[PDB]
């Protein structure tokens, strides 16, 4: 029999061995017994977790914006930070990741897998030249100059 | 100035004293509402919290014992309300009743016979008041066609436990009882029972009328029926007593809805209903934001339970006062 | 989000998404250019009626269509709990042994709507004394004294206790 | 203290009341007064003489003047009462 | 005695106290006449408060 | 007209375009209108900053 994490109230006798237990999840009565923490509960009308609908058929509505200016030409210095605004355009972040090896990837209050999965209203891609060594100096929040 | 000046009389040195004599019966007056009971609401834990998501529910299991205690407290408050309602209806077990007459009053255009089931006066009060709390395969169905209680899963309404039509029949029995119970005869007697006139016994008690004046009072009774009709027309919000009935209905609906909106909405700006629901693919990042959000939802729910317990206790005292009025005034 | 259509035109139409004084959005214009209102995900409430003496449990569904609900419904992830556990919809679908089985029983299960459930229906059994239309009296006198009645507790006072702060912590 | 029977807050029935000690509180033993038999009664009578049959306590009753009992037990009072009658109502020969 | 409404109007305060005392207790108007300085004793009670 | 951060009560019609707006900052009555989220407020005595 396979084992999975569960909450069980265990009856212990004078010997202390477990002779009785309640699953607390399989049946409404077991959930009710776990709530009151008693093997016997007084007769009453008790609410139990309600049924929920099952998610299916996610609907996503789809023009591929060019990323050539970002990877072409001279990147300006970090003070002259350069960004391209993108709206109503399909994106290929995987192609950009394959094109340039990523020394460090950090996301603040967001996840890289999550951004790829979900559409964004607007996306800004920034390309600029800054020293690789001073990773700490440049950050969303830092005391670095 | 808001001073209205009470009526004044002059003290006399002589033993004989000036007296003031009424000339108008002016029968009929609007009356206050005792509140009596609060709407019964049961909150389903583990559904509103975590928005039915299994990963959040695993985190919720650590706080599961607190959630079970919240459910037990709500069940206890509803049970107390049911006990109060049955005690209030017990006063209707008295062995006094009058068979209903379509022509209950010979010259009385009374609004108390059910149209044919909710006497007109009860129906009029129900029509003006609006309550969205109770839905039975109607509001829930209408939302699908487009209440939201089941869809949000924040709270579930609980029915009163007494049929309104059955209670209306009990009030009709009470209408028969008033004339019979209010009689010189001890214990229970039908008595004259003439449309609650109680013969001249009620008339002598209200004022020391003469027998010749009693014949004039019968003519005044037709005027009293017209005055009762004016009271039925005066069901406007301007009347404070009607406004009090509306306020109580508004209070029960507003309390559950406002707290439910706090329970399910933006909540913490970072929390956004479910912490990192689409913001972070990683389970750990979502869990940390969710744990802070869950604690906030639980604290607001605890405040809701405390408010409901105070309301139920106040309702029980109000219901006892309403029972007291049935014991003496009725 | 999980949501369920065709609805009357609402909103400026410049923005496909629309909101109703809430963070949740009614959406619309999801595909091409047609109104596509979004409704909150369907949830079916379930309650359990349990009698300790007979050890019998009945699943109760409130304010939901009897036809829409089914035993072990595939559409809903859990019918009630991990495992499950069709009377007419007076209050809703109740999956209980037998049918309404209406009987003259006053109460004892305190069901949400009105069933005695010893789904039996309660009977008022009112006591009525006939009154003649012509002036008359109908005095009612008890056959037996029936002296003595049980009385409720008045509470009176609560237990007095004190805690020494800074020593308990 | 005393029998009430008017706006009674006692046990929904009042004859006698008793008080008993309770833990952290007080307890009571109220007494209340079976099936009731309904008797048709004429609504008063007017005698040819100035005194007329009238309803003052339970009173009522039909032929043979007053045949009523204030107590639950029947025939508690033979018919003693008499007294002057203040006025005679319509439908003479009867207070009806 | 205001049995119904304010139609009864007013009665002398001293006489009203005597009538109410007679109803409340066996003390009677004849007994009150026999009693001496009853009003003075009432004034002393007000002074004590 | 210079734009400034400003709390505003906004009413949207069936078309969805705003046709009615209230400035909470200017006018004590307008600030009262922002309270209760209602363009019209029942007559009352209300404290103001």
């Amino acid at each position: 029999y396979k084992l999975q994490p569960l909450t069980f109230l265990l009856d212990f006798s004078v010997d202390g061995y477990i002779r009785r237990a309640i699953d607390c999840g399989f049946n409404d009565l077991s959930q009710l017994h776990c709530s009151y923490e008693s093997f016997d509960v007084e007769s009453g009308v008790y609410s139990v977790s309600s049924f929920e609908a099952k998610p299916s058929g996610s609907v996503v509505e789809q023009v591929e914006c060019d990323f050539s200016p970002l990877l072409s030409g001279t990147p300006p210095q970090v003070y002259n930070f350069k960004r391209l605004v993108f709206t109503n355009c399909n994106y290929n972040l995987t192609k950009l990741l394959s094109l340039f090896s990523v020394n460090d990837f950090t996301c603040s209050q967001i996840s890289p897998a999550a951004i790829a999965s979900n559409c964004y209203s607007s996306l800004i891609l920034d390309y600029f030249s800054y020293p690789l060594s001073m990773k700490s100096d440049l950050s969303v929040s830092s005391a670095g100059p | 100035i808001a001073f209205n000046h009470p009526i004044q009389v002059d003290q006399l040195n002589s033993s004989y004293f000036k007296l003031s004599i009424p000339t108008n019966f002016s029968f009929g007056v609007t009356q206050e509402y005792i509140q009596t009971t609060i709407q019964k609401v049961t909150v389903d834990c583990k559904q509103y919290v975590c928005n039915g998501f299994q990963k959040c529910e695993q985190l919720l299991r650590e706080y599961g014992q607190f959630c079970s205690k919240i459910n037990q407290a709500l069940h206890g408050a509803n049970l107390r309300q049911d006990d109060s309602v049955r005690n209030l209806f017990a006063s209707v077990k008295s062995s006094q009743s009058s068979p209903i007459i379509p022509g209950f009053g010979g010259d009385f255009n009374l609004t108390l016979l059910e149209p044919v089931a909710r006497s007109a006066i009860e129906d009029l009060l129900f029509d003006k008041v609006t309550i969205a709390d109770p839905g039975y395969m109607q509001g829930y169905d209408d939302c699908m066609q487009q209440i939201c209680a089941q869809y949000v899963a924040g709270y579930k309404v609980l029915p009163p436990l007494m049929d309104v039509n059955m209670e209306a029949a009990y009030t009709s029995s009470l209408l028969g009882s008033i004339a019979g119970v209010g009689w010189t005869a001890g214990l229970s007697s039908f008595a004259a029972i003439p449309f609650a006139q109680s013969i001249f016994y009620r008339l002598n008690g209200v004022g020391i009328t003469q027998q010749v004046l009693s014949e004039n009072q019968k003519l005044i009774a037709n005027k009293f029926n017209q005055a009762l009709g004016a009271m039925q027309t005066g069901f406007t919000t301007t009347n404070e007593a009607f406004q009090k009935v509306q306020d109580a209905v508004n209070n029960n609906a507003q309390a559950l809805s406002k707290l439910a909106s706090e329970l399910s909405n933006t909540f913490g700006a970072i929390s956004a209903s479910i912490g990192d629901i689409i913001q972070r693919l990683d389970v750990l990042e979502q869990d940390a934001q969710i744990d802070r959000l869950i604690n906030g939802r639980l604290t607001t729910l605890n405040a809701f339970v405390a408010q409901q317990l105070v309301r139920s206790e106040s309702a029980a005292l109000s219901a006892q006062l309403a029972k007291d009025k049935v014991n003496e005034c009725v | 989000g999980r949501g369920v259509q065709n609805c009357t035109a609402v909103g400026v139409r410049q923005q496909r998404f629309v909101y109703d004084a809430y963070q949740n959005l009614v959406g619309y214009y999801s595909d091409d250019g047609n109104y596509y209102c979004l409704r909150a995900c369907v949830s079916v409430p379930v309650s359990v009626i349990y009698d300790k003496e007979t050890k019998t449990h009945a699943t109760l569904f409130g304010s939901v269509a009897c036809e829409h609900i089914s035993s072990t419904m595939s559409q809903y992830s859990r019918s009630t709990r991990s495992m499950l556990k069709p009377v007419g919809c007076v209050l809703g679908l109740v999956n209980s042994s037998l049918f309404v089985e209406d009987c003259k029983l006053p109460l004892g299960q305190s069901l949400c709507a009105l069933p005695d459930t010893p789904a039996s229906i309660a009977f008022n059994h009112p006591i009525q004394v006939d009154q003649l239309n012509s002036s008359y009296f109908k005095l009612s006198i008890p056959t037996n004294f029936s002296f003595g009645v049980t009385q409720e507790y008045i509470q009176t006072t609560i237990q007095k206790v004190t805690v020494d702060c800074k020593q308990y912590v | 203290k005393a029998q009430s029977k008017r706006s009674g807050f006692c046990g929904q029935g009042h004859i006698v009341s008793f008080v008993v000690n309770a833990p952290n509180g007080l307890y009571f033993m109220h007494v209340g007064y079976s099936n009731h038999i309904e008797v048709v009664s004429a609504y008063g009578l007017c005698d040819a003489a100035n005194p007329t049959n009238c309803i003052a306590p339970v009173n009522g009753y039909f032929i043979k003047t007053n045949n009523t009992r204030i107590v639950d037990e029947w025939s508690y009072t033979g018919s003693s009462f008499y007294a002057p009658e203040p006025i005679t109502s319509l439908n003479t020969k009867y207070v009806a």
